[PDB]
């Protein structure tokens, strides 16, 4: 799903 | 000749992204989980990847071209380069005196042994620290450096890439940008950028390395559980 | 009366798996990621709490009858009653005088704000510190606080437990050692074992709030990269 | 999975 990686590229 | 505008901007844009996210004074390591010399250096080490990590992903976000690629090619592009911007990065803090990335007072100092100490092996260590060395002899512009990491984080040869159309055409942007300032900027460095693009294929070689030993570590709970949540999820095969 | 051999040998292993498990002096505390005073005192916490899981874990495996259990049911037990079991060991680092948990110098002082800062309101600390203060109070012997633990590790009423027959049965055993210890060595605790069992009560109700607030924090992503590996598989939904 | 915990508990 990548949670953290989605959300630190905003 | 001389360069263009755009040209001219797109080096600005890279050298203030670098400049937002590289301390040279490493004053975050105090924040890291201690180093220690079963895997003793594994806690720091890790804190020290995970917060890179962010630091590679904040420049990224500012290289030209990069934010309008679709979230899962950003991802596909960051979750396989990382681990080399990581290692492009740290050349800053590598040292040919003593062979080490200084970051701070005898703690923050590394060595090929501290590394040994967090899992690898010299399998990998040896051509990484080989890699440093010859990489600091380029004596690299911060232009020419900055370019560098943008260029390697824009390969479209990355797997789970989708628009390596796109993705292509903006490593050519960047690699034109680098050969001219190489030739205009860059006295002597008629053979530099030859120099520099075969850095980009020893980088391969380091991150497939990196790749297996990361894997064994990564199977061991009592040592994943030692890592962080993202350098589990930008280095694991869930994608 | 007087306790039984094999009732004294149950409290000689819990009084000596809780001596292997839990520091005075909590010298490991430097490991941590430094506290610090958005939630930033969450990295400290979280390797604390991290910590703590893992101490819970070794004196769960030393608790009489527990590792005879199914790994499902031992993981479903550790599951649910790791956050009680810890609020209750921390207890003995809690101070009356400062209304905090004294672990260190300055630095690995806890008080009620610094929680605040880990992501946690007052609709948990308030009656978490209450907790601490009543459970204090009863000026415990190490015996009874050691039983109370594994008594409270041993609750049959979990989510996920299967065997809640056994599980039921080995927690009954505990609570007979710990009435018949209060009764026989402890003056003046007529009324203690209800009260200690007024505890367990207080702790599902402290479980419950706290892991409302755990599932806010859990659920975004700038956060939850800040815990441990084994915080989020411990506290997580995935079972 | 629970991949940790079930290597802690032995
Ligand atoms: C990070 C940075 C620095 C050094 C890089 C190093 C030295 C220690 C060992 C590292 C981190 C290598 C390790 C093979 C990677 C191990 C990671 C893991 C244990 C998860 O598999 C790769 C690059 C090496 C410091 C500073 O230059 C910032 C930069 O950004
Ligand atoms: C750990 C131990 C100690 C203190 C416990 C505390 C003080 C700080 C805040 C804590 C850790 C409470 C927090 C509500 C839990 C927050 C965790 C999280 C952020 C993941 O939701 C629960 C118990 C509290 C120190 C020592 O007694 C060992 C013990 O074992």
């Amino acid at each position: 799903r990548h949670k953290i990686l989605h959300r630190l590229l905003q | 000749h001389m360069l263009s505008d755009e040209q001219m901007q797109i080096i600005n844009s890279l050298v203030e992204a670098h400049h937002k996210t590289y301390d040279d004074s490493y004053s975050d390591f105090v924040r890291f989980r201690p180093p220690v010399r079963r895997l003793s250096m594994l806690p720091h080490l890790a804190d020290l990847v995970s917060y890179s990590i962010q630091k590679v992903i904040g420049f990224a976000k500012m290289i030209p071209g990069f934010r309008d690629l679709t979230a899962e090619d950003q991802i596909a592009l960051l979750k396989s380069s990382a681990i080399e911007i990581i290692m492009l990065r740290s050349n800053q803090s590598f040292s040919l005196e003593d062979m080490s990335w200084s970051c701070g007072g005898p703690d923050f100092k590394y060595c090929i042994n501290d590394v040994t100490k967090a899992g690898h092996t010299l399998e990998l260590l040896e051509p990484l620290v080989k890699f440093q060395v010859g990489l600091k002899k380029l004596k690299l512009h911060e232009e020419e450096h900055v370019l560098l990491m943008a260029i390697c984080l824009l390969s479209p040869d990355r797997p789970g890439v989708q628009d390596h159309v796109r993705i292509e055409a903006l490593q050519d942007r960047l690699c034109d940008v680098l050969q001219a300032y190489i030739r205009i900027q860059h006295p002597g460095g008629r053979l530099l950028y030859a120099k520099m693009i075969q850095k980009l294929a020893d980088l391969r070689s380091l991150n497939e390395e990196h790749s297996k030993q990361y894997r064994s570590l990564s199977f061991q709970p009592e040592h994943s559980m030692q890592l962080t949540p993202l350098v589990l999820e930008v280095f694991g095969s869930e994608v």
